[PDB]
RNA sequence: UCGUCGCAAUGGUAAUUCAACUUAGUACGGAACCGUUGAUUCAGAUCAUUGGUAGAGCUAUCAUCUGCCGGAUAACGGCUGAGCCAGAAUCCGUGCCAGAGCGACG
RNA sequence: AUGUGGAACGGGGUAUUGUAGAUUAAGCCUUUGUUCCCAAGAUUU
């Protein structure tokens, strides 16, 4: 149940686990920003 | 369709349409287990398997408890192969009987004068030569030997005191070997735990759980994963590798509508058709499956003994 | 070395090459073959988070393995890890130490947002100063920096003297 | 072998049984039972909840 | 006559597809056999856990489990020179579901 | 259809809600507890 927020663990398939990370939705930064990428493994 | 049309099984026991393919090379044994669908528990099974996605993942899934332990093995029944089908050549049980078996053979045991196999027991005991002659004829004529086996309905905790007789054919063994095994198991209590450990995929069968205005239909759970034998008499029924501590398979304070099985259960990881205390028909697979997943055993790490009725999390 | 590994290169992320360790199946075996013999390639799984250069950084001695590793996984890693291989449980902000801390004996530079406790954990236990720094803007240094004693870090397992890269690691 | 302790009920939450109030930050406020699960969802203080162990501790 | 345990004439029938990894960056820019891990649809079950319903019960492709191998073949390719072999998600069986005629036993 | 006889309760356990209490198996368990009654008649072979 990807509900703990922040697809599979980390993967979003265009979810953090289970967890749903954040969703860009209509255009909101939350999902789109993804902590501004970079950082861990998105560098 | 396959299961269609829907029809509830009139017989409480899940009469098996087929049985595992007997072979005289294999030792004379059985291929059935008289379960009773006690209950269920989240027996967390650590699936230690490299390559698998759920590697060492504790599978907290329903271990469908089915009371199955020492079942009265009365005798054997001959079965000769005929051009018109399989015909029962003879049916020679043991001299010793049981009240539960007699209650099963009748409908008003207490009202009845307990005449069930009255002279038959005397004939079996006194005229042992006639029993031996019939047994010799069975060994020389019958193609298959259906080892008669009742249940422990009166022995184990249950309102029904009618022993569920089952014509469990001797799975494997020669004619002499099957007769010798039947003679050894004459008037004995065939234990389902002794027959199988219920630690892998099984071929459990039996009627479903009667819902109401359906269910109770004879089914056969193919590749029914069995977690472990839920020995209700032993305090360690739900005790596992990580849980341990003599955990009881029944929920804390008794399972819902089934309490604590007086004897061993057949707790199976997954589903099992049948309600609480509804007699199951666990059996061996007719065919053979050498799949790696079936061969690889999931290590039962933890289990669930929570007082589900109520505080569904209070294990103690 | 651009070690061929499935589809994603991610050799460093999967295997956080430490100073005297490599924190590592063919690619892990390849890391165990070359790097593992000298720098022990401990096959880190971290309870399914097999990526070491994403969670488990640190120079060999007290390598800052993520505390997110399960109790069995952490104990198995710690028991297998010797004194010069010890897997220090990174429980601070660098819980993604492998990506966060830029594992390297000289300096195990931690993520810019990594806590000082995680910074000191690699600094003291791993004998490799985890300076909290964002490698080329990316907060988690170990992912961006293929740190060595002498996302590049995610895509290249940089041991004390080695820099083994991934399948299709950008040249 | 330690299991998550109930935030609502102050007693080790059973595996799967009970509930953990996992918010967006994955607070995972564990609960000893279904009653504590409602308390966990409301983030009820274990000291406040008499059934919870922390109330006895307090 | 009652009751128990069985036989099986016959009727129905069920599984389906895809992805990834290993093969293999190999054979010859780039496969395929096998194997492995999972998902889609469908079917049959169950309520240990979770959600819903006002603890229980019910229930959720909102939860979990399970879902095969033999023969004979078509196209087609071979053997001797018709008679055989190989050969399909096809067909008939194994298995599963129902049990009209019957068996053994008290 | 004269004894684990069953049926009932008295319950205990069990939990719920809930702030400990009551329900307390009802498709939660279970009872060294209690009393009641018992082919008792009727009916067909």
């Amino acid at each position: 149940i990807m509900n703990c927020a922040d697809a599979s663990c980390g993967d979003m398939v265009l979810v953090v686990r289970n967890a749903g990370v954040i969703v860009n939705p209509k255009g909101e930064m939350k999902g789109s920003a993804i902590t501004g990428p970079v950082a861990k493994e998105c560098a | 369709l396959g299961f269609l049309p829907r029809k509830r099984a009139s017989r409480q026991r899940g009469k098996v349409k087929a049985f595992p393919k007997d072979d005289a090379s294999k030792p004379v044994h059985l291929t059935a287990f008289l379960g009773y669908k006690a209950g269920m528990t989240h027996i967390v099974r650590d699936l230690d398997r490299p390559g698998s996605k759920m590697h060492k993942r504790e599978i907290l899934e329903a271990v469908t408890v089915i009371e199955t332990p020492p079942m009265v093995v009365v005798g054997v029944v001959g079965y000769v192969e005929t051009p018109r089908g399989l015909r029962s050549l003879t049916t020679v049980w043991a001299e010793h009987l049981s009240e539960e078996v007699k209650r099963r053979f009748y409908k008003n045991w207490f009202k009845s004068k307990k005449k069930a196999f009255t002279k038959y027991a005397k004939k079996y005991a006194e005229s042992t030569q006639s029993i031996n002659r019939e047994l010799e004829r069975i060994k020389k004529y019958c193609s298959v030997v259906r080892v008669l086996a009742h249940t422990q309905i009166r022995k184990t905790p249950l309102a029904q005191k009618k022993a569920h007789l089952m014509e469990i054919q001797v799975n494997g063994g020669s004619v002499a070997d099957k007769v010798e095994w039947a003679r050894e198991h004459f008037e004995k209590t065939v234990d389902i735990k002794s027959t199988f450990e219920q630690n892998e995929m099984i071929d459990v069968i039996g009627v479903t759980r009667g819902k109401g205005n359906a269910g109770y239909m004879h089914r056969t759970q193919l590749n029914s994963k069995i977690y472990r034998i839920g020995a209700g008499d032993d305090a360690k029924n739900a005790s596992t590798d990580f849980d341990a501590t003599e955990k009881r398979i029944t929920p804390m304070g008794g399972f819902v509508r089934y309490g604590v099985v007086e004897n061993d259960f057949v707790m199976l990881n997954g589903a099992t058709p049948g309600p609480v205390k509804r007699v199951l028909t666990l059996r061996k697979s007719l065919l053979t499956h050498t799949s790696r997943k079936a061969l690889e055993p999931v290590s039962l790490k933890w289990i669930d003994t929570a007082s589900k009725f109520g505080h569904g999390r209070f294990q103690t | 070395l651009r070690a061929q590994f499935e589809n994603s290169n991610e050799i460093g992320v999967f295997s956080n090459l430490t100073n005297s360790y490599a924190l590592v199946e063919n690619f892990y075996s390849v890391f165990e073959a070359e790097l593992g013999d000298v720098v022990p390639v401990v096959h880190t799984t971290i309870g399914g988070t097999r990526i070491i250069g994403r969670l488990t950084c640190g120079n060999r001695k007290g390598l800052l393995v993520p505390s997110s590793t399960t109790d069995n996984e952490l104990q198995h890693l710690r028991n297998s890890l010797p004194d010069p291989v010890k897997i220090q449980r990174v429980d601070e902000r660098l819980s993604a130490l492998g990506n966060i801390v830029a594992c390297n004996d000289y300096v195990a530079l931690v993520h810019p947002d990594i806590e000082r406790e995680t910074e000191e954990i690699i600094a003291d236990v791993l004998d490799v100063e985890v300076f909290r720094q964002t490698v080329a803007g990316n907060v988690l240094t170990g992912s961006y920096c293929a740190l060595s004693n002498q996302v590049i870090g995610a895509g290249l397992v940089v041991n004390d003297w080695c820099a083994f890269a991934g399948l299709d690691t950008t040249a | 072998m330690r299991v998550h302790t109930c935030y609502f009920c102050s007693g080790p939450v059973y595996p799967g049984h009970g509930i953990m109030f996992v918010r967006n930050d994955s607070k995972v406020f564990r609960f000893c039972r279904s009653k504590c699960h409602k308390n966990f969802k409301m983030k009820r203080n274990p000291r406040k909840v008499a059934w919870t162990k922390a109330y006895r501790k307090a």
